[PDB]
């Protein structure tokens, strides 16, 4: 039934008494459901030590990951070039599913195409494919560029990208000056950081590869920044500002802040923004290359080395304040600019708020996932703030990288409780937060379920989520925050003081039982 | 009927000529046999955007994923079951991690040696992990990917040695992306996996006690509850369904399927398969039923009770006096705000002619609509349903559906999520037809008046109004 | 009553040839033989068929569309004494994925009932290497029934029937395929029947007939003929047909014993 | 540096003509290498004179991926200073040898393996091209000599036409060209009749020709190449011989392949 006055969503309509009926009597009558008892030993089995122990011998076996596939940091890394389509050569629903992930996280509008093979294009090739595809695209959506991304079945049949480019322009599909880099990303190997960084590795490739013989270092007195995966748009707009009042020129190679994040007047614009072809090719011509994320750009950082002779700095993500600090310093000394007074204010004002917060956020204990470079980077700052990061969980880390975070810990004597862990998923965690509990997760959307969990064992044992990472899904706008500098440090700071205080005050809400401790005054 | 052609020529003249003569053949002005007029169910163009997904979609996120009690595991590379983690709001009741297992996502997580020396020996030890962490699960389902389907795993073998071993139905299921043009091939693979697998288990057994009141619900797969609000008006008139396919189902449903009286599809295009098997086989007879807006769901409740006794169709006039109060106060609140309006929809296989009746209940007109995947007898039902001089797409493209929009110029769009936020940004209200944008349920009395609130906030939103700067 | 059988071996070995040479000499005593080949080269069908092969279930899928569209009639071609042949074909060397066209075609095979008509023999001829897990598709459950490796003297030859014994083993496992025997097909080597009778005793398999190498093969395979098609009265026509009664008559069906190929050389510089 | 790739039809004499032909360029004063690809590895079984059991595929596989692949522990020397690195893949009837191919040149290229002092690199892939990964050798950058290695069987000259058509879309795309129709023997008819011919028709020339020769199998036997068995013989001067052409051969036309109407003649032809 309902009310024209208050209507009812799902919740709470599905609450009402003969909604209950009906779901009472199909599961009595045909679902053959377990009894309740045996569904409540089943899950406080699946929170004990024991369960653990059976959950971390798993070699064959992966529930709940904490990683996509490569064509995804592919299509991302394309999408940071002017008038640029990213095209994955390969079957159409990985497309959807890329297109429907990003539209997902970011809330806009993302272009991306397919060239759709089937199984005759699997058992004969996709060069035909190529071909249509690429005069399609390019009559169609007239792009300047077309990068070219793989999906798995291209990979695992052999389909040759730079000859089926070649004989595409050969034979007159699309004008042979018209620029199509391309990158294999098989994705079964590595995750979407690693697609990411060989499309880039793709693009540069192409367009300096072959006319290196006029570049000179440091001509152009400018710095590129390789911003790698970034799906927080803060990110690039506080490197950008932070350059600009450092007065350092700079090439911000694949930003795609602009395509992502457009306005809403009455038109529907593809392209916006993004890094432009000559400044790709005059790319070698710079003072040096920053990497701000190095763990996942490892290629481009050989191509940029053994290529363009450029000394990349060993700088780490500029995330916290230690970090920032040697970024900054790094830069100054790159570009000879000195570091201006309106950063120094700037990071005095975070070290402000650390004294004001330090008293709630020392000692609590955070599990916490996502890429490398933003998962060491988060075990950094928390270290900063006396936090106790307890579980690091990357499931696409590699060996080297634990072994710097295991340094970065033991450098500390807040890491002293903390375990990395790579290789493993989402259920090893929802383990891990059962039975070492930590206060809070600090994860993407996928984590609310853990949260869920532990919410269902008792409110005692319920661990709060906080949302920093990608994909987030159930909340709004949350993208356009910022993680790297001092301000975003400050967001990430508030984020973290304003949760411990929240969850705090929703524990002593209680009348007459925990109200002594509802403090109007925190 | 002129300016429709016209518009689709000059849309038509941007692309190169074998696409061009390729996209002519999916466009039509609808004239109340489709094949006379338009062509689907075929390959896409390479390079323009198609919205369509793949056979895994079809199967994994469509017909096996709603089913509660199974895991279901993503075989292959890691991207296919995280794009598809939860994306879909197939809505059940369960313990998730114990007894229900939708919202999770299992997979073998390929790499590189499993591609090169193959993963059939991975697959018989995840599901033994499989077995041994998640003791409650009822199934396995092993949807394959696309590498599966190029180097020739044989899951077939695993699958029913590994069932004879510890007694489990595992259900192979050869759902590769690249097989198949879009979801349809899905949709039939996974059905005739449950016909091989499942439906027939309980062939032999005669413990069930059948009454002349047995339904069987095929084809609602519960996105915000939708089977749910159908499920009870069915109950409300006597009738007892026993199996929902396959939103909040149960193996155990599908197992006791055959025992049914009649079978109520409401997705025809994924679900038709499985229909006729049952009635060429257990001869239980099926028809089409559609709950969307109120005079659609009275006609169906109708037709429904006319197929039994005199007891349930007096019930059935019950039930519709019941609910005549609801859904007129539901019609004289919001019709007022809504009627003239016109609306262009873009869906799966469907949809687009199935909510026809509840936009035309609220005084709101349908222009444009039409499908991604669907078949010709899909266009053959919608044909009588579209109005004259009004427009059809078969896997339209982003840049068609713009054009079409920038000139037709609708008041509302509903369609997916691919172009929600393109039509958002040109000023037109857009309605998720997917996911119901979040909310729902839109099936039945109670849904008709989410879908009547929803059209009304989503259209008359005091937002469309500020897209121009005062300035410019 | 229908026995399957897959013909697999070294490349370059003679497979399709034999192959093609005994469902004549079946033909010639007396019962229908279906012949499929697992070839991208769609050369599996020529002595018995003539022409070149033509039609291929993989080119008229490409050509209507998908696999689903197109008709069993357009692929399935009766040759030479009723020996009804079906080629999977695939595409131009270095591109594509044959071992999908093989999945592929034998899918579409059995959902259509090429097999299941009133046949007496189905005989399978796999490509040479059998790089992946298509190429074994004749070989999995429901499929062939017993297995023919070719071999011959020299090394390669045994090598490969030694790797080809070692992928069947999984199979023969996993279902009801068995190894019926070794064919040996002469080259012109010296020792090399004792080589190969030496080699099946060691894989727990027998020498189920010896092939000599003689040049009528060579000259009906110019004229697009078998030998029992070009001239039944010549030497070398006879022990097709011998061989033909012995794989009629065969009985030892068995589960391969793959030898650590340091036996293999060792037996070698034995024998 | 010459990277040539040795190709043709399946058990024609492709890694025996190889490994022969690289040997006699050894101990002639260049230095090779030789790359196979094929699962069942033994293309280097003459010149290491053992069978490897160390290829790339499983190495990868038991450290984890080829990143930690070092790679000093897949090379090594052989008769004449040859180095060997045999790749490997499944065993037969699983998984995807082709996927192992890509994995195995890119590993080479990455790991600095071409940037040496020899003077030609010998990849030597087997008779059944069913895939693209199969065609690595012939990518750009890669090998530049195609040598198809066939007999004047009627078969193996079919599978010579078939891989001319194969490489036509590669060397369109790029720079690898057919260097030449290398000529194995059955002892047929033929041995000019449709060799020299089906070269003529394919635009090549046929270099230099190697008859049956019945020292080759007894010197497999030895696991030996002629030169290093019998190092006096006419099958090892015919081995100096054909290594004589490889390092003078200049004609590297694009291939034209005929049709199949063109072959069915050209066998009554003669
Ligand atoms: N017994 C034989 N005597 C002479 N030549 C033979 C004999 N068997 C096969 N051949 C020749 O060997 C060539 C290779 O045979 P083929 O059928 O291609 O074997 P596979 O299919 O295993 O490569 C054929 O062209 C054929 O003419
Ligand atoms: N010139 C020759 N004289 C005698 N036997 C040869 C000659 N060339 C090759 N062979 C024999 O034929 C077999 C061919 O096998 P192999 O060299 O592996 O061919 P491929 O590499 O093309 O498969 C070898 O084992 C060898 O004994
Ligand atoms: S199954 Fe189909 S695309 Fe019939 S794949 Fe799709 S939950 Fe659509 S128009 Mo999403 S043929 Fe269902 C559908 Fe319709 S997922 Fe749902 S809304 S009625
Ligand atoms: S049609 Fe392979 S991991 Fe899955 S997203 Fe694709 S690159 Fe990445 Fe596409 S979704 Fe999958 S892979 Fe095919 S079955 Fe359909
Ligand atoms: S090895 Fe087999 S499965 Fe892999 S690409 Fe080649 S033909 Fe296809
Ligand atoms: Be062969
Ligand atoms: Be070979
Ligand atoms: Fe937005
Ligand atoms: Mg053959
Ligand atoms: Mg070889």
């Amino acid at each position: 039934s309902q009310q024209v006055d208050k209507i009812k969503a799902s919740y709470p309509l599905f609450l009402d008494q003969d909604y209950k009926d009906m779901l009472a009597k199909k599961r009595d009558g045909f679902e053959e459901k377990y009894p309740q008892d045996k569904i409540d030993e089943v899950f406080q089995w699946t929170t004990t030590k024991e369960y653990q122990e059976l959950n971390f011998q798993r070699e064959a076996l992966t529930v709940n990951p904490a990683k996509a596939c490569q064509p995804l940091g592919a299509v991302l890394c394309a999408l940071g070039f002017e008038k640029t389509m990213p095209y994955v050569h390969g079957s159409q629903g990985c497309v959807a599913y890329f297109r429907s992930y990003f539209n997902r996280h970011f809330r806009e509008p993302v272009s991306c195409v397919s060239d759709s093979m089937t199984e005759d294009a699997a058992v004969f090739g996709g060069q035909q494919n190529m071909k249509d595809g690429l005069q399609n695209c390019k009559a169609t959506y007239k792009p300047d560029m077309i990068a070219v991304s793989t999906t798995c079945m291209a990979e695992v049949i052999g389909d040759d990208l730079n000859a089926f480019i070649n004989n595409s322009k050969k034979e007159g599909f699309i004008p042979d000056e018209f620029p199509v880099p391309f990158a294999h990303t098989p994705s079964f190997v590595g995750s979407h950081v690693t697609g990411w960084d060989n499309m880039f590795e793709g693009i540069a490739r192409y367009f300096t590869l072959k006319s290196m013989d006029d570049k000179v270092v440091g001509s152009n007195k400018k710095i590129n920044i390789v911003p790698g995966f970034e799906t927080y748009l803060g990110n690039f707009r506080v490197i950008k500002r932070m350059l600009s009042e450092m007065g350092v020129g700079y090439s911000l190679l694949s930003d795609p802040e602009e395509v992502l994040d457009t306005p809403a007047d009455g038109q529907f614009r593809m392209y916006a923004g993004g890094t432009t072809q000559e400044e790709m090719k005059d790319a070698p011509n710079a003072l040096n290359t920053v990497l701000l994320q190095p763990w996942h750009l490892e290629k481009t950082k050989k191509f940029v080395e053994g290529t363009w002779k450029h000394e990349v700095p060993k700088l780490n993500i500029p995330m916290g304040l230690d970090w920032t600090d040697e970024f900054l310093m790094k830069v100054s000394e790159i570009s000879g600019q000195p570091i201006p007074a309106s950063l120094t204010k700037e990071r005095g004002r975070l070290v402000d708020m650390m004294t004001d917060s330090h008293t709630w956020l020392h000692g609590k204990r955070f599990a916490l996932w996502g890429d490398p470079d933003f998962v060491m980077g988060l075990v950094k700052f928390l270290l900063e703030l006396g936090c106790e990061p307890v579980h690091i969980l990357c499931h696409n880390g590699n060996k080297r990288w634990k072994k710097a975070v295991d340094a970065i810990l033991a450098a500390s004597p807040y890491g002293k409780n903390a375990t990395v862990y790579i290789g493993k998923d989402l259920w090893h965690l929802r383990s891990l937060v059962f039975t070492d509990k930590p206060d809070f997760m600090i994860g993407n959307s996928y984590g609310k379920f853990i949260q869920r969990d532990t919410l269902h064992k008792g409110k005692e044992f319920e661990v709060p989520l906080i949302r920093i990472g990608f994909p987030i899904f159930d909340r709004h706008h949350l993208h356009r925050s910022t993680t790297l500098g001092y301000e975003g440090a400050m967001q990430i700071l508030t984020t973290l003081v304003n949760s411990i205080l929240e969850r705090l005050d929703e524990e002593t809400r209680g009348m007459q039982a925990t109200d002594y401790n509802h403090d109007l005054v925190r | 009927r002129e300016e429709v052609e016209s518009l689709i020529q000059e849309v038509l003249e941007v692309y190169p000529e074998k696409a061009r003569k390729d996209r002519n053949k999916h466009l039509a002005v609808n004239d109340p046999q489709s094949k006379k007029c338009i062509i689907s169910n075929k390959k896409s163009q390479p390079g323009l955007m198609t919205i369509r997904g793949c056979a895994y979609a079809g199967s994994k996120g469509v017909v096996w994923g709603p089913i509660k009690d199974m895991i279901h595991i993503s075989h292959g590379p890691v991207g296919c079951g995280q794009y598809s983690r939860a994306g879909r709001r197939n809505y059940y009741i369960g313990t998730t991690g114990v007894n229900a297992f939708v919202t999770m996502n299992f997979t073998s997580d390929f790499q590189e040696k499993d591609i090169v020396f193959g993963g059939d020996k991975k697959l018989a030890k995840l599901i033994d992990e499989v077995e041994t962490l998640f003791p409650l699960n009822k199934g396995i389902s092993v949807q394959s990917e696309c590498p599966i389907g190029l180097i020739g795993d044989d899951i077939e073998s695993v699958s029913k040695v590994k069932g004879a071993e510890l007694s489990k139905t595992i259900v192979p299921v050869r759902c590769e992306g690249f097989r198949g043009v879009s979801q349809s091939l899905g949709h039939h693979i996974a059905n005739d996996a449950v016909r091989d697998w499942v439906l027939g288990k309980r062939d032999e057994d005669t413990t069930f006690a059948s009454t002349p009141y047995d339904v069987a619900i095929i084809g609602d797969y519960n996105i915000g509850g939708d089977a749910w609000s159908s499920r009870i008006l069915l109950e409300e008139m006597g009738l007892r369904c026993v199996a929902q396919w396959s939103g909040d189902g149960s193996i155990s449903e599908i197992e006791l399927t055959p025992k049914v009286k009649l079978n109520l599809v409401h997705c025809y295009r994924s679900m038709n398969y499985i229909s006729r098997h049952m009635e060429e086989k257990y001869g239980i007879p099926w028809m089409e039923y559609n709950f969307f807006g109120p005079t659609k769901t009275i006609e169906s409740l109708r037709a429904i009770a006319a197929k039994f006794d005199e007891s349930i169709q007096k019930k059935c006039e019950e039930v519709i006096a019941k609910y005549k109060p609801e859904w007129e106060a539901v019609v004289a609140k919001y019709r007022p705000r809504l009627e003239g309006k016109r609306v262009m929809l873009y869906i799966g296989g469907l949809r687009p002619r199935h909510v026809i009746g509840a936009y035309e209940d609220l005084g709101m007109e349908v222009v444009g609509t039409g499908y991604e995947f669907a078949h010709n007898d899909d266009y053959d039902r919608t044909m009588k349903e579209m109005g004259d001089s009004t427009l059809l797409y078969d896997d339209v493209t982003g840049y068609e559906f713009e054009e079409f929009v920038k000139r037709i110029k609708p008041d509302l769009i509903g369609s997916g999520i691919k172009e929600k936020f393109i039509f958002q940004k040109m000023g037109i209200p857009f309605r998720e037809m997917h996911s119901w944008d979040y909310s729902g349920p839109y099936h039945g009395f109670d849904g008709f008046a989410i879908f009547a609130r929803d059209m009304d906030m989503t259209l008359n939103n005091p937002c469309w109004k500020k897209l121009q700067a005062p300035w410019e | 009553a229908m026995r399957q059988c897959a013909i697999y071996g070294k490349g370059g070995i003679g497979k399709s040839t034999t192959t093609q040479n005994l469902v004549a000499a079946l033909a010639e005593m007396g019962k229908k033989v279906m012949i499929v080949g697992c070839d991208p080269k769609a050369d599996s069908t020529r002595l018995i068929l003539h022409s070149k092969a033509q039609n291929t279930i993989m080119e008229m899928a490409a050509e209507a569309g998908t696999v689903e569209d197109l008709e069993l009639e357009d692929v399935l071609k009766a040759g030479y004494g009723g020996v009804k042949c079906v080629e999977s074909g695939g595409p131009e060397p270095g591109v594509g994925c044959a071992g999908r066209g093989v999945i592929t075609a034998i899918n579409f095979l059995e959902e259509e009932g090429a097999y299941e008509d009133d046949l007496d023999f189905v005989f399978y001829d796999v490509l040479g290497d059998v790089v992946c897990g298509g190429f074994a598709m004749p070989i999995r459950e429901n499929k062939a029934q017993e297995i023919y490796i070719v071999c011959s003297g020299e090394m390669m030859a045994m090598y490969a029937a030694n790797n080809i014994s070692k992928g069947i083993v999984k199979y023969a496992n996993s279902g009801s395929v068995r190894l019926g025997g070794l064919i040996c097909n002469s080259r012109n080597t010296d020792r090399e029947d004792e080589l190969i009778i030496a080699l099946a005793n060691k894989l727990g398999t027998q020498m189920i007939h010896f092939v000599p190498r003689d040049n009528v093969v060579q000259r009906a395979e110019i004229r697009r003929m078998t030998v029992i098609e070009y001239d039944p009265k010549a030497k070398q026509a006879d022990e097709y047909r011998a061989l033909a009664r012995k794989v009629v008559d065969n009985k030892l069906l068995v589960i391969p014993n793959p030898i650590t190929m340091d036996e293999l050389e060792e037996l070698l510089m034995e024998f």
